[PDB]
């Protein structure tokens, strides 16, 4: 029942990044009807810096995840709209992540749009509240100045720190971009807790 | 044990002939077909000073002196020649070359140490 | 165009470094000798005594090791601990210099 | 039992002692012994055994 | 016989000559119990 | 009182209870890979001595006899089947452990403690602090934390000092409660993402603060001290400052004098030691300790906390591979006790 | 070892825990440092006192094994088949004549005065006074229904080096026993002082058995005819349920 | 190295004179002294039964 | 699929004990708690069930925990899984921390095989030559300079 979990935790995810919803919510039945009829559902959110984040939830049996041409035209038509876009989130079924053609359209759109963050994610990333999962430590993005002060005290470069992918689920929920620093407060059975700082690297897809 | 009944006629390497062997007081059917190898040692199952811990044993020195588990151990020295080049004989310091330092060439008789003499480290 | 290799690259000899000593009031490493550092100090001093034999120790000992140990314990050892902190890409070698005659000694006697 | 010397027969290629009792060479401080000595921090013992007592030499590099 | 066969295995150059070593001034014998020796003493 | 075999077992010198049972009462069921003897002798027969589809328990490895009574031929064969595994698993526990030990060491050996107590591979951080506490494993003491299991009423009964009506002791206790809550919160979470890892009120710490106080109390010529308002307040100020300056154990005494800012990850490292000191040096527990004896206690705590730190330049990746690959020998020895 | 007939490397049995060794045919290497640098490093870093506490498990490695574990129990035991577990002054003095420590003072004792094993052990643990209170390995709920435990043996208590009550066995003196007597001595006085006490208490335990005796026989493994009938009634119930 | 027919091997650790070995009231003294702690974990009961049977075999002359 | 979740073969019932804070502040160990220990792993399949608490799903699979939760949870999973193998005469916790921190240093779970050494220390040819295959490693190092 991935759709039912998504319908709630995608809005929980929008809330967790401190984003303002633009379009009013619809019932879950209407969400399923739109996904089956259109082939996708769209959720638009407002960021503090007035950026727009658009989330596309694609059906597992939709056309956009099977034929690369439909995804290509959809992305091209959504990426030339009069909106202050900053990120498009394309939530597709896990098998779609292994479909090479879809990823090729994704990377082609990335190349054609250098200032827009394009990410494609599986369903399970938004079928739960990732930060509230017990096994996941407390992640927190830190500023560049604070990280530079830490590195200067430690005589370190950002390339010496432990590194974390930008597609890591807690980093995704934080909104971590490559080149950012994430401080992780994690439990310890030797000191009762510990703090590490990780350098965010490029997403795997 | 008696590793072979024809041991004196053999030149064997790393072979041990234990002099005294006993039939076990509690024998088995296997001893109708092979010679027993060992002795019926008197054993005390006790703590005596901590010298038999961790699978060690304490032995009677008198039992050792009387020949318990005593025997003769044999080694072999087979040396070959090069046809018409090499020969067996006692070398001479004033002709031969690269003699081993600190070696005792004085025990040789016609190239071989005679039977019955005690050879120690460094003896030729 | 990427042309033939030039003499500006192909250098095998690394450029020389400048030893940058952290001021004593900005040192971050511990003021206590590690067991490794104390062992190394005693070993070096004992070998150098086996070479020279000149010491300022008042007591008399029959071994270089004993003299070195008593020099370390009595804070009379003529050695310094240099803790190499970093090597900067611009050439510097940032180190900390520690005087073992005013550090805490872990060893016992 | 075995105990050898400060010196003896040496391999022509590696320059290290020969193998064991029968060749009158040395005994082996193997891969796992260097792990233990490194774990202990005993680096001057590694110099004494693996360099002074085995094949340590001087290499000249421009 | 080849140059590159000297390297690979346990008996090769890297594992036998470089990571391990034949050494001098060393002894070996069977070990034995002795209750009069301290824990930091060897007979 | 007289049986030597029983005394070797009951005192822990050598042997176990199943050893006595096997010798004296009965061996019981031979069980290989947590199951009975499978029929490998022609489709439903375990041996030539038992029929096909035999239903008796003896046909599948149940040994009814003890060693002192002797086993029959089928029982000895089933016992030899079980005993052959012990020899096979012993020979495998050398090679299988050797393969895993060498791969663990070549993956971990480059990890070395640097001058910051971090673990790195030549520049690159593996740990921000070794063991997340920066201590040597040979310098640890197993110590119980008193406040963990107590309820809110018996926490305030035992650790809230009511002798002086000051706001200082209101926060001296409130700091005790929120250390108790933080310990519960963190270690109940660890219970959550494990199978059977229960919370404990017992930690391995570098300094046994409770035994330091007990030792000095014994050697003190004083008895029960009279009530002294200024001395009780002074000791609280001494302990609070000591807990404030505790992370300077990880830097040096030069920065402690200068009071330079402490890294956040070093404040976390001294969390258990800060927590333990506030329990064992609570005002209710230090009524019979003078302000001069408190300085002796505080000087001993940070001297033992300095002696337990990990050395610069220690090959801790080799230490970890040795400590993890060695229990794999016993894991391989018990291979036939697992499914 | 000045005897020319000895060809073995001899060591104390309590040192075997460092090397996972025993005396069934194991061979060990031995090299003596000759250079000053390696000979300094052997003393300060690689001395076996530096690994009394395991780096793997953070607990003690050494202790009593197999003769001083049962010997400590017999020495510290409250009662003996001969009555009370006491010894006269001469035999109490004889327990300390091998420990290689400074002998205690027995001047306040007549030849006919009787000393128990707890007094003799206390004379040794006074030099490194520790505090210990745990139940010994001797007490087990498994044996309690079928054995009459002595109430002075099932609670080992040491305060300031005086063994107040209880027996010493694997729990207190055994090798690898976390929180044991030698683990506590190491944490308070150093791992080298703990090694001295492992040796000194091993000589007390072995010198007690020097005339107490300890053996195992075949009759120790033999059930009585009435008990053999009870065991096969138990097995017959298992085969009945099967 | 010595061993019994039950597989309990051992290394000769100490050699005592005939006046230092323990003796029974009737003068019997052992040739080997083996630890009782080698039995309980190995369950070599055939070695203990052999001693019990062989003790009466010697006196009975059988 | 008929009446189940994919990937799990057997689902037994186990009794487990957990701690909990009472209303009076006391911490009590509760032994009467029933859970389900499955045979087979599917975190996402169990995450979609309404009879399972999705926030406290404990998988024994490092690969599945890394896939859904991340590198930090996978680090905690390597620690938990090595400790299970180690038994109870196991090493100190700081030796399990060393394994997990090494294996998760790059943001991905790397192995203690030749492939894992390549990911963490690619330019250390001499370390990498010494492990398994000098000729292949040396050949690659020369062409790569
Ligand atoms: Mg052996």
């Amino acid at each position: 029942m991935a759709m039912q979990k998504l319908f709630t935790y995608i809005y929980e995810f929008i809330e967790y990044r401190k984003m303002v919803l633009l379009e009013e919510k619809v019932p879950y039945d209407k969400f399923v009807q739109m996904v089956l009829n259109t082939g996708f559902f769209r959720i638009n959110a407002e960021t503090l810096n007035h950026g727009i984040v658009s989330v596309f939830i694609f059906g597992a049996n939709g056309k956009y995840v099977h034929h690369g041409g439909d995804m290509r035209t959809l992305l091209t038509n959504t990426l030339n709209e009069k909106k202050h876009y900053e990120e498009l989130i394309l939530i597709v079924d896990k098998p779609v992540l292994s479909k090479k053609n879809i990823l090729d359209i994704i990377v082609e759109q990335r190349a054609a749009n250098p200032t827009i963050v394009i990410n494609i994610y599986p369903y399970h990333l938004f079928c739960i509240n990732i930060p509230k999962v017990s096994a996941i430590p407390k992640h927190k993005l830190i500023t560049q100045e604070e990280a530079q002060e830490f590195l200067g005290r430690e005589y370190l470069q950002p390339q010496d720190l432990m590194q974390i992918s930008a597609s890591d689920p807690p980093v995704v929920w934080l909104g971590g971009r490559p080149g950012d620093f994430v401080q992780i407060e994690r439990p310890s059975e030797t000191a009762m807790h510990a703090v590490v700082i990780r350098f965010i690297t490029k997403s795997k897809i | 044990g008696w590793y072979c009944f024809s041991w004196p006629y053999r030149v064997d390497m790393n072979r041990f002939f234990q002099f005294y062997n006993e039939m076990p007081l509690v024998k088995t059917i296997a001893h109708n077909y092979v010679i027993p190898n060992g002795l019926n040692t008197i054993v005390a199952y006790m703590i005596y000073g901590g010298y038999n811990q961790e699978d060690s044993v304490i032995v009677s020195q008198s039992f050792i002196d009387r020949g318990g588990f005593a025997g003769t151990f044999y080694r072999e020295e087979k040396v070959e020649l090069e046809s018409d080049i090499e020969s067996f004989g006692k070398p001479d310091p004033l002709i031969t070359k690269n003699l081993k330092p600190g070696a005792n060439y004085e025990k040789l008789v016609d190239g071989f140490v005679p039977v019955g003499t005690v050879v120690k480290k460094g003896d030729i | 165009i990427v042309e033939s290799p030039s003499i500006c690259e192909g250098f095998v000899q690394a450029s020389s470094q400048t030893l940058v000593i952290i001021p004593d009031n900005e040192r971050i490493t511990s003021n206590v000798l590690t067991t490794f550092e104390a062992t190394r100090l005693v070993a070096v001093r004992a070998q150098q005594l086996a070479i020279n034999g000149s010491t300022m120790l008042k007591k008399k000992y029959s071994s270089p090791i004993d003299i070195a140990k008593q020099e370390l314990f009595n804070r009379k050892i003529p050695l310094l601990v240099m803790r190499c902190i970093k090597v900067t890409p611009e050439g510097q070698k940032i180190v900390e210099i520690w005087n073992p005659r005013e550090m805490g000694i872990p060893l016992l006697d | 039992r075995y105990a050898v010397a400060s010196y003896g027969p040496t391999d022509a290629l590696t320059g290290q002692p020969l193998d064991g009792k029968r060749s009158h060479g040395g005994l082996r401080l193997g891969e796992m012994e260097h792990w233990v000595l490194t774990a202990q921090g005993a680096m001057q013992t590694i110099i004494e055994k693996s360099h002074d007592d085995s094949d340590g030499c001087i290499s000249y590099i421009c | 016989p080849s140059i590159m066969r000297r390297l690979p295995r346990k008996e090769g150059r890297i594992r036998k000559s470089l990571l391990g070593s034949q050494v001098w001034s060393i002894s070996r014998s069977t070990i034995c119990g002795n209750s009069d020796l301290h824990l930091d003493e060897v007979g | 009182e007289t049986n030597g075999l029983f005394q070797m077992v009951a005192t822990g010198a050598k042997g176990s209870n199943p050893n006595m049972i096997h010798i004296m009462a009965g061996i019981g069921q031979i069980e290989i890979n947590t199951q009975r003897i499978q029929p490998q002798f022609s489709f439903g027969r375990t041996l030539v001595y038992y029929p096909r589809f035999a239903l008796e328990a003896q046909a599948y490895g149940f040994i009814c006899n003890s060693y002192i009574a002797g086993l029959t031929s089928p029982e000895f064969i089933f016992g030899e089947m079980n005993g052959r595994f012990d020899l096979i698993n012993k020979a495998l526990s050398t090679s299988s452990t050797g393969y895993a030990n060498r791969k663990a060491i070549f993956g971990l050996q480059s990890c070395i403690v640097d001058y910051y107590r971090r673990v790195s591979i030549d520049t690159r951080l593996v740990q921000q602090l070794y063991g997340e506490d920066g201590l040597d494993a040979r310098q640890l003491e197993t110590v119980r934390f008193e406040t963990i299991m107590l309820s809110d009423q018996e926490l305030e009964d035992k650790f809230k000092y009511t002798g002086i009506q000051s706001p200082l002791f209101e926060e001296e206790f409130s700091r005790l409660k929120k250390d108790r809550d933080k310990y519960r919160q963190i270690f109940l979470n660890v219970e959550n993402f494990n199978f059977s890892q229960l919370l404990t009120d017992v930690r391995q710490v570098p300094v046994n603060v409770a035994s330091i106080v007990k030792n000095i109390l014994l050697s003190s010529t004083s008895g029960v001290l009279p009530f002294d308002e200024k001395s009780i307040l002074q000791k609280y100020a001494m302990v609070k400052t000591f807990c404030k300056n505790l992370p300077y154990v990880f830097i040096n005494n030069i920065q402690e004098r200068l009071q330079t800012p402490i890294p956040v990850y070093l404040k976390r490292a001294a969390s258990l030691m800060r927590m333990l000191i506030r329990i064992e040096l609570a005002t209710v527990k230090t009524l019979n300790i003078t302000c001069e004896q408190m300085s002796a206690i505080l000087d001993l705590i940070r001297l033992q906390y300095t002696q337990s730190l990990i050395n610069y330049g220690e090959a801790v990746g080799i230490l970890a591979a040795q400590s993890v690959s060695e229990p794999l020998t016993q894991y391989m020895l018990d291979s036939h006790h697992r499914s | 070892l000045e005897n020319p007939k000895i060809s073995t490397f001899q060591m104390n049995v309590s040192a075997c825990a460092w090397y996972n060794a025993d005396f069934d045919g194991d061979q060990m290497n031995l090299w003596v440092p000759w250079s000053v640098m390696s000979r300094v490093e052997a003393e300060l870093l690689c001395s076996v006192r530096n690994w009394f506490i395991s780096t793997k498990s953070s607990g003690p490695v050494n202790g009593q094994v197999q003769d001083s574990t049962v010997g400590s129990f017999l020495l510290t035991r409250t009662n003996t088949p001969m009555g009370k577990n006491v010894m006269n002054k001469l035999h109490a003095m004889g327990l300390f004549q091998t420990t290689q420590t400074d002998p205690p003072c027995f001047a306040n004792y007549s030849p006919t005065d009787l000393l128990d094993g707890k007094s003799v052990v206390s004379m040794l643990l006074r030099q490194t006074p520790i505090n210990y209170q745990r139940a010994p390995t001797w007490y087990s709920e498994v044996y309690a229904p079928y054995m009459h435990y002595n109430k002075q043996d099932i609670s080992t208590q040491i305060r300031n080096g005086e063994l107040i009550e209880g027996v010493l066995d694997k729990k207190a003196v055994g090798a690898g026993s976390s929180g044991g007597i030698y683990h506590l001595i190491s944490r308070r006085y150093g791992p080298q002082q703990a090694l001295k006490m492992i040796f000194a208490t091993q000589q007390l335990a072995l010198n007690y058995v020097r005339n107490a005796g300890f053996t195992v026989s075949t009759a120790d493994m033999l059930l009585t005819p009435e008990a053999h009938q009870e065991v096969q009634e138990i097995i017959n119930e298992l085969l009945l349920e099967s | 190295k010595m061993s019994s027919r039950s597989g309990n091997k051992g290394i000769a650790a100490l050699a005592l004179p005939t006046s230092d070995m323990p003796f029974t009231e009737d003068g019997l003294q052992p040739d080997l002294i083996v630890n009782p702690h080698s039995h309980p974990s190995r369950m070599t009961n055939g070695q203990m039964i052999e001693t019990t049977v062989g003790l009466a075999n010697a006196l009975q002359g059988v | 699929t008929i009446r189940g979740i994919p990937g799990i073969k057997n689902a037994n019932v186990v009794k487990l004990m957990r701690h909990r804070v009472d209303a009076q502040g006391k911490l009590v160990r509760l032994d009467n708690i029933y859970a389900i220990k499955t045979n087979g792993t599917n975190i996402f399949g169990a995450m979609l069930d309404d009879n399972i608490d999705p926030y406290t799903i404990v998988s024994s699979s490092i690969g599945d925990t890394m896939e859904l939760y991340g590198i930090e949870a996978a680090r905690q999973k390597i620690i938990s899984e090595i400790r299970t193998v180690m038994g109870d005469k196991g090493p100190n916790h700081r030796h399990l921390l060393m394994y997990a921190d090494l294996m998760t240093r790059t943001g991905q779970v790397t192995s203690l095989e030749k492939a894992g050494l390549n990911a963490r220390e690619p330019s250390n040819v001499l370390l990498r030559m010494a492990l398994s295959s000098p000729v292949q490693v040396l050949t690659d190092a020369a062409v790569d300079s």
